[PDB]
């Protein structure tokens, strides 16, 4: 007897994936400072999202020219969150960008498939402690642009911890 | 199977709840299966790990 | 301008493949201190040539020297653009750089005939200048390769002195991004060799290191 | 071992390059048929180097010695076309033809550097009021005589 | 009011860039030589473009290529005219599909012809000549790519002036195609743009007309041919610069896709168009260079024409 | 809504909407071709086309007239490149009626990253697959085939990408001549119109034949 | 000089 | 013929699939239009 | 002929060792493995 | 061929080997496939475009006074792939694409109801539909672009009405998944009998 | 800090930024279909 190795007609190309062990990766539950939605744990789905947009990109790692870092401090100086940006109208864009952001055009053109998409801001979880792993999913209006996928629901800030609570915050 | 049960609680989206150790060690089987032997029935709305 | 993309063909790993061919590995080069703010031929690269460095003469040196002179410690301007020159060092004499690995090979009497001033002996004190320091360090090792025992350099010659503001114009020459370099177009090596040195681990703005050889970390796990 | 950013990592200075082409316009002295070889290698060193006006006036040097009259004085028309000055230490390796360069930058024979003074000199003293191809044609007339 | 100063802050920063353009590629004043090409061939880039042209002759067939005729010392047939368009069409397919291990991706087509002289004696009539325009006009049209400086054929394409008139009068039951015909019912002339001459520097002197002179004699002997009124047809189907071209050359054939071909076919087809041919390794390498130097002179150009907009708004408002 | 002095141009069965300004001797013409796939939300939140259409900017004391290539992304507007064409707005210029604008010129260098920006939110580009014959088989179509639509620099990547300083004060050069966000608004919700009449028309027909 | 032959080319036109 | 009366099967080339191109019967170089010049 | 993707046409055994004979390889065997069909126009050929 | 006034030996003499070994198989058919009924297959022998044409009656209702004729037309564009991409990108997946014209009762692209479909991996996958010319909505609808025309939406997408009236309209078209399995067929005798002739092309092209 | 020269949170900080890129660059999104 040979017996066949059983494969499949349809795969996604997730399942291409490496692995070094050919097996499904440690998900780490994330530290204790996101146990609560607070200010210290508001902004860091919104820092990554802007680090990422300014680093380097692709596997020949094309350097992002236009560095979205500088508005991180300024647009958490006014409280407005990554899922309240995504919240904000399109009148309510141009006020935030030219008023208070004062966004130039090419820094507004490499900002805008981040809003264009509503990523979710939720931290998912990874081998490590530390996570940068920002859920790239578009987001819905109905489960509050969080794409509603993997217990993401309206609320959901990080991968494996409480709601909101937007009675405190 | 092979199945594993914890005393505390650790949910499946998220840890918070509104029950102390005892109350989901009562729950949750620990004290059921830490208590019984081989051939006695196990709850299969308890939840099992690995 | 404008961030020309570079016509180099080094990339990062994918995500599917596994790491394989051990027996050339890139990481990450960071060396311990910044060398970028020092003198040129103070950094990292021209460590070995540590020792062939001549000796510094400072500008209160430099302004006693134009106040007192002594007849035998020679003050040389190494500068070669005739038209960057505007004025004239006192005691100074013209031996400029491109010239000086002839210069030192010829007789007195031929020094005397191609340049119009006395060969200098090979005891006296030879001081040298340029606009930056640079084209009279390079003549400082020319110096230096001939039996010249006192061979001193005044970093920042002209544009300390003068208070010009100027410099050598070294090119230090790095490819223009239409050219590929070697290793892209060749078959001097195994194919697999090949793309692993071809391969890098983040951006290609940084150094990095190549391990010739490596082995698993069986201890780990 | 240490690799840099490869625009500046596989750079050799136009000095090696100028003394790799000069031996090897010293050898098609001797044996010109040396000479298709060292076309494949300037067809490499064109693709992989820089072409500066070192590494053309050393490449002039070597068609020179060849015995290649036409394309020498073309490729030294296409410099002077390009404004880019003609080397002065080839211009006076192509009127000295002895003296392998390895020898002279090491300064093995010491006598005749005022001659090499001399037509570096007469190299810079053409070039101010001439473009680079007659300085070229000159250097090629003395170095067949 | 607020017209002059944003049209004099634009026409400021364009001379700006253009002046920072220019000091890069500078070394010690002279400016930036062009990559040079291979032996015999003359490019010709014209001003405005997004391509360049190069030619190659070669007389009394393959045997005197550079290949063929190096040999050691110190010990007829027709003529072939070769035509290398190049379009400044280069990605990376690494970006949109990150399991190619592709850097660097550049297309560029070969087009290949033969004529045949009246000197040839040997082998006059023994059979007619399909490579000849008075017979067929046969050619041959290598699509060619550069895969991380390896030369990668694309496509062999053999066109004649058959195929050109197939497609024009019976490529359906009893008409052409639809589409082809109303392709040809478009066709409006390109402006003249000036062209420059990045040459071989050892023919850069000697001829200058030459790829001009091999073009209209191809096209007067094709014309007044033995396939007469299908020659705007042919040209339309030659034409390497659009996508008009493109799909006419798509309605033929499109030879067999090469890696289902044997590894006979295809060392020897390679040994053919490297070695035999002349359009070698170092000429495809050269193409990536001179694809990346003209994009360069076309940025300073499209420079100087962002300053000569925002100066002539300035002066008017 | 509509922007201040502009003319709409819009024949049921074909999926283009082109509009026109004229302020003195100046022209300024806007043509856009509306994706039959699938193209974006006006929110954006959740194959996805995105809209794009082409601006002729004609300045006849310049000499010359400015083609940009535009993007509309949550009625806002962003710029991808910029190319000059010698003398007025002649009519081949134009791609309407499948019949392109001047070929083989220089299309210029990269205003923005977006097509980058892009890849860090894995949005699906242009390019489907890597095989340009495989989108080649339906030919002339900016949206299915890359290769050869003029709105996607067919398939090109250009070496220089320009710079943020120097090309803001391009973008800021074009919103005085209407180029502005208040006119990627208008053709973001005029592009879903076409998209609903197209679809409508293409079904009623449908209907009827069988 | 490179505004000098775009003039002469014809990439810098006059006016119209 | 058969699988295994097959000169794969003599090797250790399996039946169908993608080409072991790094097999040393694949690595052969073969000239077969020079076989007769050669051989006969 | 022309070979396709993941499509083998089979071939019968000559039964001599295999393709390679582990066990040996005569004189005549090695003289067609020493004069093979190399291209002559680009083959140097060279006997002492 | 000597090799002194013929230096293409390795060409010529693999092509002539090419030749032979693609008309010395057996497993090669000399007959084309045979279509089915109606179906005259065209195709001119330069090109790799081949035309079905067949003509049609309908089921006509007893209300109505007469049944139109009408035209049925098949065009088929041979499946290009690029050799360059590989070894690093995947196997295209070999996919018969053509086109089917309906025409009532005269060109292709004239009154004329145009559906694309796609035979990959033993069925058949209809894709889009196409119509060129003024049609009756419900109002005139004209589609004059031949390039660029609107296409109608991907039928993944489309209601569910459009589906089953479209597929009801096709089977009673006789277009199913055994006309599919022809063309597949009919590809691939066609592109056999172009490469004997870019072989038979390619070697008065290199010895010339 | 002494013979090694850092801490071991900087040499885990230092550990997840030299490898960035070969950790997460896409989600790989999309179907692989059946080729044989
Ligand atoms: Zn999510």
């Amino acid at each position: 007897k040979v017996s066949k190795v059983p494969t499949r007609s349809v795969i996604p190309a997730d399942a291409l994936r490496y692995h070094p062990r050919y097996s499904v990766p440690r998900k780490m539950v994330l530290s204790n400072t996101f146990n609560v939605v607070g200010e210290n744990n508001r902004y860091t789905s919104l820092k990554l999202i802007l680090e990422k947009l300014s680093g380097h990109v692709g596997r020949r790692q094309y350097k992002m020219l236009c560095n979205l870092e500088k508005h991180y401090d300024k647009l958490k100086d006014e409280g407005i969150d990554w899922h309240e940006l995504k919240w904000l109208s399109r009148e309510e864009l141009i006020v935030l960008f030219d008023k208070v952001l004062h966004l130039t055009r090419t820094e507004r053109a490499a900002l805008l498939p981040a809003i264009e998409a509503k990523v979710c801001g939720v931290l998912r979880q990874t081998d490590s402690r530390h996570s940068t792993v920002v859920c790239m999913n578009r987001g819905n209006a109905n489960h509050g642009w969080r794409c509603g996928r993997n217990g993401h629901t309206n609320d959901v800030y990080f991968e494996g911890k409480a709601k909101a609570n937007t009675a405190a915050l | 199977v092979s199945g594993r049960v914890y005393r505390r609680f650790y949910g499946d989206r998220n840890r918070v709840s509104a029950h102390s150790t005892m109350r989901w060690q009562h729950i949750g089987g620990w004290k059921l299966l830490k208590r019984i032997r081989r051939g006695s029935l196990f709850p299969h709305n308890v939840p099992l790990y690995a | 301008q404008a961030d020309r993309r570079t016509r180099h063909h080094m990339m990062v790993d994918g995500q599917i493949n596994p790491r394989e061919w051990f027996n050339w590995h890139p990481k990450e080069y960071q060396p311990w201190y910044f060398d970028r703010h020092k003198f040129l031929y103070e950094q990292r690269q021209y460590a070995q040539f540590h020792h062939l460095l001549c000796h510094q003469v400072y500008l209160k040196d430099m302004l006693h020297l134009m106040r007192y002179p002594e007849p035998y410690t020679h003050i040389i301007d190494c500068r070669t653009s005739t038209q960057k020159m505007h004025r004239w060092v006192p005691h100074s004499l013209w031996l400029p750089r491109d010239e000086v690995e002839y210069a030192l090979q010829l007789s007195a009497d031929e020094f005397l005939d191609m340049y119009g001033f006395r060969k200098p002996d090979k005891s006296d004190d030879v001081i040298l200048l340029s606009h930056n320091g640079i084209y009279s360090e390079q003549a400082g090792w020319e110096w230096k390769k001939q039996f010249f025992q006192h061979v001193y350099n005044y970093r920042g010659g002209t544009n300390e002195l003068f208070g010009e503001s100027y410099s050598d114009m070294n090119v230090s020459d790095v490819l223009s991004p239409w050219k590929g370099p070697f290793p892209q177009s060749g078959v001097f090596v195994d194919k697999w060799s090949k793309r692993k040195v071809l391969t890098r681990t983040g951006p290609f703005d940084r150094q990095y290191e190549m391990q010739d050889f490596a082995l698993p970390d069986l201890e780990l796990e | 071992s240490l690799q840099n950013p490869p625009e500046e990592q596989f750079a050799l200075p136009s000095v090696l390059l100028r003394t790799l082409l000069c031996m090897a316009a010293y050898h098609c002295t001797l044996d010109a048929d040396y000479f298709t070889t060292c076309q494949m290698l300037f067809g490499r060193m064109e693709q992989q180097q820089q072409t500066t006006p070192e590494v053309l006036s050393a490449w002039v040097y070597c068609c020179t010695a060849s015995g290649r009259v036409d394309e020498a004085l073309t490729y030294a028309k296409y410099m002077a076309d390009c404004s880019a000055p003609f080397d002065v230490t080839v211009f006076s390796l192509m009127q000295h033809p002895s003296l392998n360069p390895i020898e002279v930058e090491d300064g093995s024979v010491p006598h005749s550097a005022k001659g090499l003074l001399l037509q570096r000199r007469l190299g810079n003293r053409l070039h101010t009021a001439y473009r680079s191809d007659a300085v070229a044609a000159h250097g090629m007339f003395v170095y067949y005589a | 009011v607020s017209l002059r100063t944003i049209a004099e802050s634009l026409g400021a920063a364009a001379a700006a860039e253009l002046r920072a353009e220019v000091e890069r590629d500078t070394r010690d004043g002279v400016a930036a030589i062009p990559p040079l090409p291979p032996l015999g061939w003359r490019v010709r880039h014209p001003s405005g473009s997004n391509y360049f042209v190069m030619t190659r002759t070669l007389k009394n067939g393959v045997q005197s290529a550079e290949l063929n005729n190096r040999r050691y010392r110190s010990v007829s047939r027709a003529d072939v005219h070769l035509t290398v368009f190049a379009p400044f069409r280069v990605y990376d397919p690494s970006l949109h599909d990150p399991t190619v291990d592709i850097c660097e991706w550049s297309s560029f087509d070969l087009v290949v012809q033969k004529t045949v002289p009246d000197n040839m004696v040997a082998n006059k009539l023994l059979q007619p000549l399909s490579c000849t325009p008075q017979d067929g006009a046969l050619s041959m049209y290598v699509c060619l790519a550069s895969v991380n400086s390896e030369m990668r054929i694309r496509s062999i394409q053999l066109l004649s002036m058959k195929e050109a008139q197939a497609l024009v009068e019976h490529a359906c039951f009893g008409n052409g195609e639809p589409l082809f015909l109303e392709l040809l019912r478009r066709r409006g002339r390109r402006r003249p743009l000036v062209e420059r001459r990045f040459d071989d520097p050892r023919l850069r002197y000697e001829e200058v007309a030459q790829p001009q002179q091999v073009a209209d004699e191809a096209a007067v002997a094709c014309s007044s041919s033995c396939y007469g009124p299908y020659y705007p047809a042919f040209e339309m189907l030659m034409d390497s610069c659009g996508s008009a071209g493109e799909y006419s050359r798509a309605l033929c054939y499109g030879g067999p896709y090469v890696s289902e071909l044997s590894r006979e076919l295809c060392d020897a087809l390679l040994d053919y168009i490297k070695g035999d041919l002349g359009v070698s390794d170092q000429l495809c390498e050269y193409v990536c260079q001179m694809q990346f130097f003209l994009e360069q002179e076309e940025y300073m150009t499209w420079l100087g024409q962002v300053q000569h907009v925002a100066n002539a708004v300035s002066r008017t408002a | 809504h509509l922007p201040f002095n502009f003319d709409v141009c819009y024949e049921l069965g074909s999926r283009e909407f082109t509009l026109f300004s004229s302020v003195g001797s100046t022209s300024v013409l806007v043509f856009c071709n509306v994706s039959s796939r699938r193209l974006r939300s006006v929110k954006g939140g959740q194959d996805r086309s995105p809209v794009v259409f082409s601006a002729f900017v004609s300045m006849p004391t310049s000499g010359l007239t400015i083609e940009a290539l535009c993007c509309s992304s949550l009625g806002l507007l962003v710029v991808d490149g910029v190319s000059f064409h010698q003398g007025p707005l002649t009519e081949s210029m134009i791609p309407q009626d499948a019949h392109p604008g001047p070929e083989g010129h220089y299309q210029g260098p990269l205003l923005n990253q977006r097509s980058l920006a892009e890849m860090v939110v894995n949005t699906r580009g242009c390019i489907t697959s890597v095989d340009p014959f495989r989108q080649q088989e339906s030919f002339f179509d900016g949206h299915v085939n890359p290769w050869n639509a003029r709105s996607l620099r067919f398939g090109h990547v250009p070496v220089h990408t320009a710079k943020p300083g120097f090309s803001d004060a391009l973008c800021h050069f074009l919103e005085v001549f209407g180029v502005n966000d208040e006119l990627a608004f208008f053709v973001e919700d005029f592009a879903h119109l076409v998209h609903r009449e197209e679809e409508t028309a293409w079904t009623n027909v449908l209907k009827t034949m069988m | 000089d490179k505004i000098e032959k775009w003039k002469a080319e014809g990439l810098l036109p006059e006016d119209y | 013929i058969a699988y295994e009366d097959s000169f794969e099967y003599e090797e250790y080339i399996p039946a169908g699939g993608s080409p072991l191109a790094h097999h040393w019967t694949e690595m052969t170089p073969s000239f077969s239009y020079l076989e007769d010049e050669f051989f006969g | 002929a022309r070979r396709k993707w993941g499509q083998k046409t089979w071939s019968p055994t000559a039964t001599n060792g295999g393709a390679a004979p582990a066990n040996g390889v005569s004189a005549q065997e090695a003289l067609q493995i020493a004069y093979r069909p190399m291209p002559p126009s680009q083959t140097v050929e060279y006997e002492e | 061929l000597p090799p002194s006034d013929f230096p293409e030996n390795a060409l010529l003499k693999c092509i002539e080997k090419e030749i032979e070994d693609e008309a010395l198989r057996l497993d090669k058919e000399e007959c084309p496939p045979p279509p089915p009924t109606g179906w005259e297959m065209y195709h001119a022998p330069g090109t790799s475009v081949f035309y079905g044409r067949r003509w049609w009656l309908p089921a006509t209702a007893s209300a109505e006074t007469r049944a139109t004729p009408e035209r049925h037309t098949i065009r088929v564009q041979l499946t290009k792939r690029d050799p360059s991409l590989d070894p690093e990108c995947d196997v295209r997946g070999e996919h018969f694409p053509f086109s089917f014209f309906v025409q009532r009762a005269l060109g292709l692209y004239d009154q004329s109801i145009e559906v694309r479909a796609d035979f990959v991996d033993g069925e058949l996958l209809v894709d889009n539909v196409v119509f060129h010319g003024t049609f009756k909505t419900g109002e005139e609808v004209r589609y004059n672009n031949i390039f660029n025309g609107y296409p109608g939406p991907n039928l993944d997408e489309a209601e569910e009405e459009v589906l089953d009236g479209l597929q009801a309209w096709l089977a009673e078209r006789c277009v199913d998944d055994q006309f599919g399995e022809f063309v597949g067929q009919y590809s691939v005798w066609v592109e056999q009998q172009e490469y004997e002739m870019w072989l038979k092309r390619l070697r008065d092209f290199v010895a010339a | 800090m002494t013979v090694h020269g850092t801490s071991l949170p900087s040499t885990y900080r230092m550990h997840k930024d030299i490898n960035k890129a070969q950790r997460n660059d896409r989600k790989l999104s999309g179907n692989r279909f059946k080729v044989l």
